[PDB]
């Protein structure tokens, strides 16, 4: 679970020493967070706190811990929506289905193409979906991204033209948080 | 001599000639006498519109000192054959056709403005050959009549021997006037 | 001047005429004194969309008042050719070549509206000169409206006695009485 | 033809008629014979910028023979019934329905220039066929005539019984003087 977890969540390290830190800090933790429990053995639990902290994510890295957001994640989204109840079970059932580990290696969690008019609520959705399931949130507008020399701005420059030191917003984003969710506002004037 | 305008839709601007930005809106322009050409193009619009979005109600404005009886009976036909609610504004001038066509609307929806002349005629034809067959074609005038009073006392409500007097002679009617007979409701009024 | 209509697509919007977006969709207009020139363009329409899909049947909505027989021929000739069935809507008038252009339509497909009005008379190719040369001019007249009506009684199915005494005198048929005769198999009416 | 003019906007050029450039500065050309097509054709120039910016003012310049009464009448009609403010200015010419319409404007906007005439008349239309044809038609001739001096009395303020004897003979009045009688507020000035 240590290096399954390091990898999928600390991508910043490299696998051989980022384990063992995982494992280190667990032994730490597992001695000090006990008082007269006497737990001398080191649980899955262990490992997900020391992973969670030192990956700075609101607890999302955990087992047994999202099935039961999950068992109950359209239940409390639907406090906060108030409509577009349909929605709801559709959204939740694929992400349930890319968590349980049958999605593809090779493609994302999952591609939606959330459709409806203007002010239905699909951002609060979302906004709610990232704090539901301790993921940050990714906002871009493709309003400002429907001329030719601008669709570069999401990837970056060629090198040896303007723009290409500081990059690109959507890879750079992606790469400080790859656990987030990506939103991208009226994608058809794209 | 059509002017252009310059529309900013999403992601580019087009130029379109003014009639046809209305038509993006669902406003039909009928101008001049009636005939087989003209037609084609208010049919024509009316069924694009309808692919479009049958759920919005076409509009149609009349602008015509009359026409031909067979072209306007397909606008008649059409109308009414398409699901949207069709409008039936009146712009300068109606006629035996223009208010055939302007009594076809969806019954609330149309409206005439306060300016506007309403001439209702019984339909008028002419032939000449063979005795006979001025009998047959003879026949055929009534019948279009016949089948004109009936349809309009179905929109307007009248019995079908008061339009028939009326029908019989010239006829001319005042918008307000024409709101009594059934012919067109009131416009709006409000800005 | 004819409207020019944006069909969507999803390279982007492209501007075409009214009658343009029309052929798109399947749907073709007939209007004005048939021409060669008229039922020659009516006949490149026909071909196209059989190119397109040889399956979806071809509308064609007759608002004409007649016109010379011999140019009425080749969309007669066009319309049996092709695979799709031609659904002859008549949207008003229909003269002599009228008549036979919606009865030429395939059968289960041809529609009327409730108000239109179908003429029906015999064609009329008068022509003064030299009485030898008359001989066969009135000789292929007669030899066109026996094909004709020998064609148009295999459509409509009455008996060819019946039609020739009907068409040698004008006839004008209403939409309910035109089903009856069995001009138009069906009535269109929503 | 129509000369062709250059617009300067930030995204790029945009080629432009002369008719049309003022078209999107809210400019209208009432040139010419009042007829059918040609009224409807402003019609919908009207509208068209309401629907872009009711708070602006419309301006129309109205230089005209005159022409048919019918047509004229909807260009008052839906003059007033649009909420933007019609601005009448009279270049060169005005004639029957030129006058009405130029009256027609929002009071406080209409003008003249220094060197246009108007010129007001009584409509004349003639009729022929049976003697009852003749008294129906000669009986709303003069319920147009009645409208034309009442509405006409309104905007220009002066009393009916002043505008039935003035437009029983043809008037034609100068830039001075139809700021005197009510028809124009004031004569434009550099
Ligand atoms: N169904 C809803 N339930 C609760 N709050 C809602 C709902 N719909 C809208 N809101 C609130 O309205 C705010 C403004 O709407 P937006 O989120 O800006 O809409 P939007 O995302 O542009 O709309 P679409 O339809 O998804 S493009 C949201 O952030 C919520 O606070």
């Amino acid at each position: 679970a240590a290096v399954e977890l390091a990898v999928k969540y600390i991508n910043d390290r490299h696998l051989p020493d980022k384990a063992i830190d995982v494992i280190d800090e667990a032994g730490a933790r597992a001695r000090l967070m006990p008082v007269s429990k006497r737990k001398k053995t080191v649980n899955v639990a262990d490992i997900e706190s020391v992973v969670a902290r030192i990956a700075r994510i609101p607890e999302k890295s955990v087992s047994q811990s999202d099935r039961d957001t999950l068992k109950n994640l359209g239940d409390r989204l639907k406090m906060l929506v108030f409509g577009q109840d349909k929605a709801i079970e559709a959204l939740t059932e694929a992400i349930k289905m890319a968590r349980a580990g049958l999605g593809h290696e090779h493609k994302p969690v999952g591609s939606f193409l959330f459709a409806g008019p203007t002010g239905v609520g699909k951002t609060e959705v979302t906004v709610q979906l990232s704090k539901a399931l301790g993921i940050e949130l990714l906002r871009f507008d493709m309003s400002e991204y429907m001329e030719r020399h601008t669709v570069s701005r999401l990837i970056g420059a060629p090198p040896g033209y303007v723009g290409f030191d500081q990059g690109g917003l959507l890879t750079d984003a992606v790469i400080k948080h790859p656990h987030a969710v990506l939103l991208l506002d009226e994608i058809e004037k794209a | 001599l059509v002017p252009m305008v310059i529309e900013q839709t999403s992601r580019g601007e087009r130029s379109f000639d003014i009639y046809s930005r209305l038509l993006k809106e669902r406003v039909i322009f009928l101008t001049g006498q009636v005939e087989d050409h003209m037609a084609n193009l208010i049919v024509a619009q009316m069924l694009f519109l309808e692919a479009e979005n049958p759920e919005k109600d076409i509009y149609l404005y009349i602008n015509s000192p009359g026409g031909v009886i067979t072209a306007g009976m397909s606008i008649y036909d059409t109308m009414q054959f398409i699901k949207p609610d069709v409008s039936t504004i009146c712009m300068g001038q109606a006629a035996s056709m223009g208010a055939f066509l302007l009594t076809a609307g969806a019954k609330g929806k149309r409206f005439c403005l306060p300016n506007s002349r309403v001439m209702i005629h019984q339909p008028l034809g002419g032939y000449q050959g063979q005795a006979t067959d001025i009998e047959i074609h003879a026949r055929e005038i009534l019948k279009v009549k016949g089948r004109m009073n009936e349809l309009m006392a179905l929109h307007t409500g009248q019995s079908l021997e008061q339009i028939e007097r009326d029908t019989e002679r010239d006829r001319f009617l005042s918008a307000p006037e024409a709101v009594e007979y059934g012919l067109v409701d009131s416009i709006l009024t409000h800005r």
